[PDB]
């Protein structure tokens, strides 16, 4: 109200309404799904597209060969988050010949975007992030917030109309971190669990947006007809 | 310069002639080398006399100021203070510093600094042009838990010969005795330590 | 009304901030007193713990600021940290450029200077504490210096700070009014702060026990605090007569 | 250059000769190397003259302002501090070797500064090319408890040692004495052993022996009224 | 961190007044009166020493300071702000004038630079102006004796006799009738001791009084001898039992 | 943060008018009347001090007419301290220009520094302008005698005769209805008087109430002179034009 | 008014507002808690499990400084790692001119200046955590909290969060009980009880336990997490003492 | 290569009674080629007078430099510099050089107006002032102008008698330099009188 | 470059400059034209260290120009003369500085007079009735200090330079490949095509 025109201000309960306000563009964005099991770990992303005569917005940014994100909010700072997160998995490589941890990678994200909630003339970032790796502790899935609140998951969901497929992960939750060794299995479940937020539109072929990354599998995203066989 | 710490059952003394030259001149035959940093915390110096006398000074500003904010600083903290700045500025010092003090906890303790800027804990410690002359001397006599009368002597003779064959090195045997009853100075003359 | 909240001139000619700061200066609810003697200069403080949860050991406003100057501060612990600090890294540099200790009153100058620029400068706001410097000085001999967050200091023969300073204030008045002198007219600083505890007893009109009061003595080349078993042998001779 | 320094019972003494020099020439036969840092701290100065000056001076105006700010008379470890570590800084490329001199509410003090920022303590001092010469006759006559008489006279023997035996130094002998509680005494030229002698003849000219081209009236005045 | 505050805080409002400058006058109208008096070979400068406590020592609090040997002010208005002021302008009579010309600066000029700092502070980002009116009296070879009043603005201007502060109107009109082109130095602290007694209410004596002058070279106050041409300081602040020997002959 | 507390001074009124230049305008319309007058043989600058006092030393005292070089003086109508902040830099630009081309500075060139510095003020940097407006008298080879007045905003303009501060549009009245492009000095400083006399809110114009110079080659020979006049001197010539 | 609308401006009270509203926001947090044992110091926290899809004890709350110093907060949890971030820069900056490990109170002073120039200018924004620090240096055991002012003391025991209050009370029955002093062992399993006993304010959703300490004797005066047998032991300890 | 006796020339200034005296010779080269023959090195500001000798380039510069700073003294002071205060400013302006120096012998001379005392001062090429009461010399011929001044100066000399002594030490040193020489200029300054005498000399 | 040669006669200013332009070992060019016009009635030649030399005239051409267009006036030849001393006893103490000698020839439009100012690269000016650089002097300034006249017209100008050529053509050990020479005068710079 009178405490919501920077983000340098508290309200009198104790809120940042600029970044309660930046929380609020994830809930407008696309939904986007992530869930693992102890072999592999899967991103699912349902693209938005502006009409009939467009292109299909993409959501997923690979940052190295072990590690990627899926994005909900506004694309541009997803790409100036996911460009940091490119340099320090780099940095780690070529000073330490060192693969970054899926974990320390988001310790370095919730610091980055902290400094953007306690400073005078910067804004909060307007974008969520799902970032999905395997490192030397196995599969991993992070959720991220640009409060700077970064939480470790077997699954979840970002997004519009992200609640159905939470619920659905949380049903499942016994069932696909036991799909190991089977990466179409573990897949169509995050097809399955995406589905559970849609509504009038289905799932098609320029629509659908698929990462995988695993034991044995480089962090590859599927897009076209690459997808319609999990269709 | 001839320069020397040596830690003894009550603590550590520090001991040093008094000669100062530029070339062959004595500049100065009275100058006091054993130098206060804290209480009991005192240093010894060789090398370029404005490099080491710029050194302490600021040793002592750092010292003064930990201590008004974590009370009495380890003997070892005030080697590192010094170590920061040799190692740091090595390009443009020429310092060989002996650092010895006095703790409760910890009792004597002698720390000696190269002009690399390394840091060697050492039960004494020898240094200045004239120290060559004794590693010999010192080694043989030099024993661990030496009483203060002991201690006394084996510097006094010690500096004597490092004085009697370094040009470099003359006048008086200045030292600064460093136990738990307080601080004391010594000092001893021509016609004393000749004689030896 | 702007003028109000950052430090500029009212229509008045006064500056608010300045004087919402002296208000914070008071939060804490502690009353200190500072005299002086022959060879020596007191301070004491009252000391209030009031958590069980709290070690009381660390709860104190009094600080070692050099060996010669010792700082009591009326107001909230964190601006008192920040101004002890300071006081301290000035006391050094000092020392380090012009190869003397820093006097009581250069410092307390100094501060006040610091002090000053807050009132002028926009972005930086006052400290809401009373700073009170205590020593022997080699040339000045005892001194109590005082400094606030308007940026005013002065030299004082005794003085009081906190809520209920007028009546410290005034008791100190009126013994200083008949003995006719500047200064507690005792040897040992024992005595002296024994005079300092008996006056604040009559000027408040409280009882005092060990763990109620904070003393902080200065002599010629050391300041240093009292433990709570100095300050009961203190208490055990002021009720023996 | 010769300069001294000597302790006494109740206060300290300085002295210098006069002669400053181009190489082997004479630029001034009466030049002034006594500085005045504050009323009661002088100092002497050898090397590079305009380097011994400056560093006088600048040291000499920030102590000033340091007087007044904390209202208190100067300390000569003051100006000691403040000039080591200005010499310090600039790794002895400023030339100033000084002997420095005062009292002050702590008492007399004698201290020597190198260009390098080395200081050393002494009841007896002697700085410059003719140093060597004066420190001779201080090493000689000094001893402990010297009066204000016997002082004076002791460190104007060590600059004529360094003006009769030194070709860097001659001329005059300058004194300045700093006694405890009472004001400092500038003695500018208390020796003149080196009076010229008179020439053999008159060199003044009949007039109109210089041949003249041209002559005019310069105009020093503003732009005139009217 | 870093100040954010790079605007001016004093503007032209519509009618063409400058705020923050009015209040800052209005400030020092608050303030302790304090005169000036320009004699044939001197000037005064006096003023009360308001003490805030009896407890206080108030000869620790120097309202009339020496700016050069031959410089002397005293305030009315915000006294730290005096402080800072004092502190700035004798540094600034080294850095821009005895350090290039080997003597200390005139008193014009010394004024000149005073109000410079002042006009700053009500033109530069992200302060006030200075709370305080100055009277600087000085004296300088060329010159002669002078006497000079800075405002918050910045302006300055040349007086034979001046008060500002708390009684400034009333003393202004009292020097009016008292001042003549003849008056010797003791004449005009005469006046001076006069003027000030009717905007005192309490004690009136050496102890609550603070009183200079810049009148002859004092030889005795320069610390050394030996150099001709050195005589010594024309500023001198007048001692406790001084101003009592003159208040009996009142 | 900051921003709260910011005016914003240098932006335009919906009407495109710079608020602060306006208002520092409003500001010198209070000051006290200055005039310039230009003849064929020399320029005069006239001005009246503001309520003075009979205590004011005015033999020593300058607030109106300043120096800036041997050629070249003003006239300031406005805040004292903002106008000798731009006096100083004036007088250092002329002493530029004379270290590099070793010959006096052009009168408009010194101008149009000065004015450029104060349009500066007013499009960037978010500081107050200087409430200050110059009268330019000054002498070059090129142009011979010269006016120019410069204000706030940075705008200048030359003139033949001009005032600034207090009752301008009466002063301006004055002096067009008298003045003639043949005038001489003499004459120039009787019309700047007499407009003076009229236009000034005192009860009468007296000669501690006034400064006074004018910028002749009344020099001996080819060659300017400027001439402060003294208070005796302005007294002088109030008796010799019949105002007192 | 107006005076709570930016930061470091002192009310008519003589009170900044801004961080007081600071402490709304550690008021809002969970439960966190510290104790001073004999030879060294325990800390607890609570999490709140939002979702079965929480990996469980992957989250890790509290952060190690040095290698001799704990730290845990209840607020804004990103504000409470970047105190973490300043403090292990100034225990670094320390270590390398002194050579010593940072002692305890030396290392609360660090901490408090740093949060204390958060509330010097309008330019920044106050802290949005309390703080509860501490370990072992070469003077015995510490134990500190850190307010948004930049206030701190030492302390016997320490609480902070939404379950406060109930915390402090059960604290004081400790320090009543023992004033011998409490051993480390005990400590953890005083330390889980409490957690538990504090929950009842956060008693919607279920919450996961975790302990850390340092101990002379136990740890050699390094912080280490409790896991395994013996944090098992302080939840078996726990949940007996609500039934 | 020495950039003090590149262009070569000399200055020498004398005191009298109730007068000084300051000259210098006219030539300007490089190195062995005579180059010009009208290069004045005395320049004056209002009665003030100042000698450069060294490097041309410099001379020009100081002179401008010079006339720079006086000229804003004036404004500000309301009065001309007299010739101790401006011998302070040519101390200060050469010493903030120090390790990057104007290579020139600067010369200053005057008399007080108020005191009407005569003054002449020397400085080297970094600041030092050597203010003697007899006479000063500086340039390329400087050992030269020693010998003659020491021999032919005597004090107390009226200022036609000056005039005299001044220019037979300047040609005659002038005459045993070969980097000086090619015309030769003498100013004779009294209290509100100032006569400017060129001087007939060999020119080679 | 090598050759650069100036006289100033009764109403005019003539300069002369060589062709050659020499790499080394080869000769590149012999047409070179070592000169820039500054303004209307100011013309500048250089000679200096290769690269340095065009870069610092075209760098003063560029600034006269810009002054001409502001004031909309032509500065004197003793004004640009000033200025450009300035910018070479700046460079001499800069990083790396202008090693170029320039001669600057110009007729005041205001006094009826042509000027002649000698610069070299360290700021050395100074006013002559003829100059040179570099070694062009040692063998031209006896032969012009024995026939130079101030009342000389442009034609007995243009003869006494000739001879000055001419001997530079004898002596000199290198080929410069003859001279360009400009005349400066009260209707401006031209070019005598044929010398
Ligand atoms: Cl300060
Ligand atoms: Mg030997
Ligand atoms: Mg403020
Ligand atoms: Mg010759
Ligand atoms: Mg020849």
């Amino acid at each position: 109200n009178n405490y919501d025109g920077d983000t340098v201000t508290f309200s009198p309960t104790g809120r940042l309404f600029q970044v309660e306000y930046a929380l609020e563009a994830i809930k407008q964005g696309s939904v986007t799904v992530g869930l693992r099991s102890n072999t592999h770990a899967v991103l699912v992303a349902l693209k938005r597209n502006a009409d009939e005569l467009s292109s299909y917005q993409k959501k997923i940014i690979k940052c190295d060969e072990h590690m990627g994100l899926s994005l909900a909010g506004l694309a541009p700072d997803a790409r100036v988050l996911s460009n940091y997160l490119r340099q320090q998995c780099n940095y780690s490589s070529l000073v330490f010949n060192r693969k970054l941890a899926v974990e320390r990678a988001g310790h370095l994200l919730c610091d980055k975007a902290q400094k953007n909630t306690q400073s005078y003339g910067g804004r909060p970032y307007g974008v969520g992030l799902l970032i999905i790796g395997y490192d030397k502790s196995g599969a991993h899935l992070l959720e991220f917030q640009p409060s700077g609140n970064v939480t470790e998951l077997y699954g979840t969901a970002i997004g519009a109309r992200s609640q159905g497929a939470k619920t659905y992960l949380e049903r499942t939750l016994d069932t696909f971190i036991k799909i190991d060794g089977n990466p179409d299995e573990l897949i169509k479940a995050g097809v399955e669990a995406i589905s559970q937020s849609l509504r009038d539109e289905s799932l098609t072929v320029d629509n659908l947006s698929i990462a995988i990354v695993g034991k044995d599998t480089p962090f590859t995203i599927y897009d076209g007809e690459a997808v319609a066989k999990y269709i | 310069t001839s320069i020397m710490a040596v830690t003894f059952k009550d603590g550590v003394i520090l001991g040093a002639d008094s000669r100062t030259t530029t070339g062959a001149y004595i500049a100065n035959r009275v100058t006091d080398k054993l130098t206060r940093v804290h209480d009991k915390i005192w240093c010894c110096r060789s090398g370029s006399a404005a490099d080491t006398q710029a050194i302490a000074d600021i040793v002592q500003y750092h010292l003064e100021l930990y201590t008004s904010q974590y009370g009495t600083p380890s003997t070892e903290t005030a080697a590192s203070v010094f170590k920061e700045l040799c190692y740091e500025n090595k390009d443009n010092l020429t310092a060989g510093i002996i650092v010895a003090g006095y703790d409760d906890k910890n009792k004597g303790e002698v720390y000696t600094i190269p002009l690399g800027g390394s840091v060697h804990k050492l039960p004494y410690a020898i240094a200045g042009s004239g120290s060559t002359f004794i590693y010999g001397y010192c080694d043989k006599n030099f024993r661990e838990n030496m009483s203060k009368e002991e201690t006394v002597d084996f510097i006094k003779h010690s500096l004597s010969q490092a004085i009697k064959w370094d040009g470099s090195s003359g006048g008086v045997i200045r030292m600064v005795v460093l136990t738990a009853a307080g601080v004391e100075r010594l000092i001893f003359y021509p016609d004393e330590y000749e004689q030896l | 009304g702007y003028d109000r909240h950052i430090t500029i001139f009212s229509p008045e000619g006064r500056l608010y901030q300045v004087e919402y700061a002296f208000k914070a200066t008071n939060q804490t609810n502690i009353n200190s007193l500072a005299v002086r003697g022959k060879d020596c200069t007191v301070v004491i403080s009252q000391k209030k713990v009031p958590d069980k949860l709290l070690d009381p050991t660390t709860v104190s406003y009094i600080f070692c600021i050099s060996r010669t100057i010792g700082m009591v501060v009326n107001g909230p612990i964190p601006d008192a940290r920040n101004a002890a600090l300071r006081a301290k890294a000035e006391a050094a540099e000092f020392r380090y450029k012009y190869g003397y200790d820093m006097p009581c009153d250069v410092l307390a100058k100094r501060m006040a200077n610091l002090s000053q620029i807050y009132t002028q400068r926009a972005y930086m706001r006052p400290l809401g504490v009373i700073l009170t410097f205590v020593s022997v000085d080699e040339e000045l001999g005892p001194s109590i210096y005082k400094t606030d967050p308007a940026g005013y200091y002065v030299g004082y023969k005794a003085t009081a700070t906190g809520p209920k300073q007028q009546e410290i204030t005034t008791n100190l008045e009126n013994h200083f009014k008949k003995s006719k002198i500047d200064h507690i007219n005792e040897e040992s600083w024992e005595k002296v702060v024994e005079f300092a505890i008996t006056h604040m007893i009559d000027a408040l009109g409280t009882e005092f026990s060990k763990n109620d009061l904070e003393v902080g003595v200065a002599t010629k080349d050391k300041f240093f605090t009292l433990s709570a078993e100095n300050i009961e042998e203190r208490l055990v001779a002021i009720a023996e007569q | 250059t010769t300069i001294v320094g000597v302790k006494f019972n109740n206060g300290v003494v300085i002295a210098a000769d006069t002669r400053s020099t181009q190489g082997p020439i004479v630029a001034d036969k009466n030049c002034a190397k006594l500085h005045r840092i504050s009323p009661k701290i002088w100092c002497a100065g050898a090397g590079t003259a305009a380097d011994t000056e400056a560093v006088t001076q600048l040291i000499g105006s920030n102590i000033e302002l340091h007087s007044l700010y904390t209202s208190r008379e100067p300390r000569v470890v003051s100006a000691l501090q403040m000039l080591k570590q200005h010499l310090f800084k600039y790794q002895g490329h400023i030339g100033a070797y000084l002997i420095v001199a005062g009292v002050d509410p702590t008492g007399s003090h004698l201290f020597s500064i190198d260009a390098h920022g080395s200081t050393d303590v002494g009841y007896y001092l002697s700085l410059g090319s003719g140093s060597l010469a004066a420190m001779a006759v201080l090493e000689s006559h000094w001893k402990q408890d010297l009066t204000k008489e016997e002082a004076i006279k002791l460190a104007s023997d060590a600059i004529q040692a360094g003006i009769w035996n030194d070709l860097g130094s001659g001329s005059n002998v300058d004194v300045c004495v700093m006694e405890i509680g009472k004001d400092a005494e500038y003695l500018r030229n208390y020796l003149t052993p080196n009076v010229r002698e008179e020439k053999q003849k008159s060199y003044k000219f009949p007039r109109g022996t210089t041949a003249v081209l041209k002559e005019s009236i310069v105009n020093i005045c503003d732009i005139q009224e009217e | 961190m870093t100040d954010r505050y790079s605007f001016s805080l004093t503007t032209f409002s519509p009618s063409g007044k400058l705020g923050q400058i009015d209040y800052a006058l209005t400030a020092v109208k608050q303030g302790v009166t304090s005169l000036g008096i320009k004699a044939t070979n001197g000037v005064v400068i006096a003023t009360e020493k308001k003490s805030s406590s009896p407890l206080a020592m108030s000869e620790t609090l120097s309202k009339v300071s020496l700016l050069t040997p031959d410089i002397g002010a005293v305030y009315s208005g915000m006294g730290p702000d005096y402080r800072v002021l004092v502190d700035k302008s004798r540094k600034v009579a080294h850095t821009s004038y005895k350090r290039i010309y080997g003597e200390y600066p005139p008193t014009k000029l010394l004024v000149s630079e005073v109000a410079k700092i002042m006009q700053e502070a009500t033109q530069s980002g992200g302060v006030r102006p200075f709370g305080v009116s100055l009277l600087i009296a000085g004296h300088d070879e060329f010159n002669g004796f002078s006497l000079y009043q800075v405002d918050p603005s910045g302006s300055y201007f040349p007086w034979k006799a001046t008060a500002i502060g708390k009684g400034s109107v009333a003393a202004k009109t009292f020097l009016e009738k008292r001042w003549n082109d003849e008056l010797e130095l003791e004449d005009a602290i005469h006046i001076a001791l006069l003027t000030l007694k009717e905007s005192v209410e309490g004690e009136f004596n050496g102890d609550t009084i603070e009183l200079a002058i810049i009148g002859d070279e004092n030889p005795d106050l320069l610390g050394y001898t030996g150099i001709p041409t050195d005589k010594g300081p024309r500023f001198r602040k007048l001692t406790s039992q001084e101003i009592n020997d003159r208040l009996e002959a009142l | 943060g900051s921003r709260r507390y910011d005016s914003r001074t240098t932006i335009f009124s919906p009407e495109g008018r710079l608020y602060q230049v306006e208002y520092a305008l409003e500001s010198i319309s209070h000051a006290g009347t200055a005039i310039g007058i230009m003849a064929s043989d020399g320029i005069v600058l006239a001005a009246e001090r503001k309520v003075t006092s009979t205590l004011l030393e005015q033999d020593t005292s300058t607030e109106k007419l300043y120096k800036l070089n041997d050629k070249i003086a003003v006239a300031v109508a406005g805040l004292t301290a903002d106008a000798e902040i731009l006096i100083n830099t004036a007088r250092i630009h002329a002493q530029n220009y004379l270290k590099t081309y070793n010959e006096d500075i052009p009168v408009e060139i010194l101008v149009r520094r000065l004015s450029d510095i104060k349009q500066g003020y007013t499009q960037h940097g978010g500081l107050r302008p200087f409430g200050v407006s110059f009268i330019y008298a000054g002498y070059d080879d090129r142009y011979g005698y010269q006016l120019y007045t410069s204000n706030p905003s940075g705008n200048y303009t030359g003139w033949k005769a001009i005032s600034v501060g207090a009752n301008t549009s009466a002063a301006q009245t004055l002096l067009q209805m008298d003045y003639k492009d043949d005038m001489k000095v003499d004459d120039a400083i009787e019309l700047a008087l007499k407009t003076l006399s009229k236009t000034t809110d005192s009860s009468a114009l007296t000669y501690d109430r006034l400064e006074f110079a004018t910028i002749r080659k009344g020099a001996n020979d080819g060659e300017v002179y400027q001439k402060i006049f003294k208070p005796q001197e302005i007294k002088d010539i109030l008796v010799k034009t019949g105002i007192t | 008014t107006g005076y709570d609308l930016s930061n470091s401006v002192f009310s008519p009270d003589g009170r900044n507002f801004q961080v007081e509203y600071a402490v709304k926001a550690v008021e809002n947090g969970t439960t966190s808690i510290g104790i001073k044992c004999n030879d060294g110091v325990v800390f607890a926290v609570e999490k709140l499990i939002t979702s079965k899809l929480l990996v469980p004890q992957k989250n890790v709350k509290i952060q190690v400084v040095d290698r001799h110093i704990g730290c845990v907060y209840s607020g804004l949890i990103p504000d409470g790692r970047h105190l973490v971030n300043r403090g292990r820069e100034e225990a670094a900056s320390f270590k390398k001119l002194y050579k010593t490990p940072i002692p305890i109170p030396a290392f609360a002073d660090r901490l408090g200046q740093y949060v204390q120039a958060h509330t010097l200018y309008n330019s920044v924004r106050p802290f949005g955590v309390s703080t509860i620090f501490g370990g072992v240096d070469k003077n015995g055991a510490h134990l500190y909290m850190l307010e948004p002012s930049g206030s701190y003391w030492g302390y016997k025991g320490a609480a902070t969060g939404k379950g406060r209050q109930s915390a402090k009370a059960e604290l004081e029955k400790l320090v009543d009980h023992h004033p011998e002093g409490l051993s480390a062992r005990e400590a953890v399993k005083q330390a889980a009880k409490i957690i538990y006993l504090a929950h009842e304010d956060n008693k919607e959703k279920d919450f996961e336990l975790e302990i850390s300490w340092c101990s002379l004797s136990e740890t050699n005066g390094l912080h280490k997490f409790v896991k395994g047998d013996l944090l098992q032991e302080a939840i078996d300890f726990a949940q007996k003492e609500i039934n | 290569s020495d950039p003090s006796s590149i262009n070569g020339g000399i200055v020498v200034a004398m005191t009298g009674k109730d007068c000084v005296a300051i000259a210098c010779d006219l030539r300007l080269g490089s190195q062995s080629l005579g180059v010009s023959n009208k290069f004045e090195k005395i320049f004056h500001y209002g009665h003030v007078f100042l000698g450069i000798t060294g490097l041309a380039t410099d001379v020009t510069t100081l002179n401008e430099m010079f006339r720079y700073k006086t000229n804003l003294y004036k404004l500000k002071e309301e009065r001309a510099i007299e010739p101790e205060t401006f011998t302070q400013l040519v101390s200060s302006s050469l010493y903030e050089r120090r390790f990057g120096p104007y290579f020139v012998g600067p010369v200053v001379a005057g008399i007080n107006s108020k005191s009407g005392k005569p003054f002449i001062a020397g400085f080297d090429l970094i600041g030092c002032i050597d203010e003697a009461k007899d006479f000063i010399v500086s340039g390329t011929a400087s050992d030269q102008l020693f010998g003659m001044c020491e021999s032919l100066y005597e004090p107390n000399l009226e200022p036609e008698d000056l005039f005299e002594t001044i220019s037979q030490a300047l040609l005659n040193a002038a005459d045993r330099d070969a980097l000086s020489g090619w015309g030769a200029v003498v100013y004779i300054i009294k209290k509100d009188e100032v006569v400017k005498r060129y001087l007939k000399m060999r020119q080679d | 470059m090598d050759i650069i040669l100036g006289i100033r006669v009764q109403d005019s200013v003539i300069l002369a400059s060589s062709k050659a332009v020499t790499r080394g070992i080869s000769v590149l060019k012999d047409s070179d034209d070592k000169t820039r016009q500054l303004s209307p009635h100011t013309l500048m030649s250089f000679a200096g260290e290769a690269g340095d030399t065009v870069q610092f005239a075209e760098y003063i051409q560029a600034n006269i120009q810009l002054y001409s267009i502001r004031e909309d006036y032509e500065l004197s030849p003793q004004a640009v003369s000033s200025f450009v001393r300035q910018e070479l006893a700046k460079s001499i103490r800069s990083r790396r500085p202008y090693q170029v000698n320039v001669l600057i020839g110009g007729y005041d439009k205001k006094k009826n007079k042509p000027e002649l100012y000698q610069i070299d690269y360290l700021g050395t000016k100074v006013e002559l009735p003829y100059g040179a650089h570099g070694y062009s002097g040692f063998y031209t300034f006896s032969l012009l200090d024995h026939h130079y006249r101030p009342d000389m017209t442009t034609e007995e100008g243009l003869d006494l330079l000739k001879l000055c050529v001419q001997e530079l053509e004898k002596r000199m050990p290198m080929d410069f490949k003859g001279v360009i020479v400009k005349i400066v005068d009260k209707d401006g710079i031209r070019q005598v095509d044929d010398f």
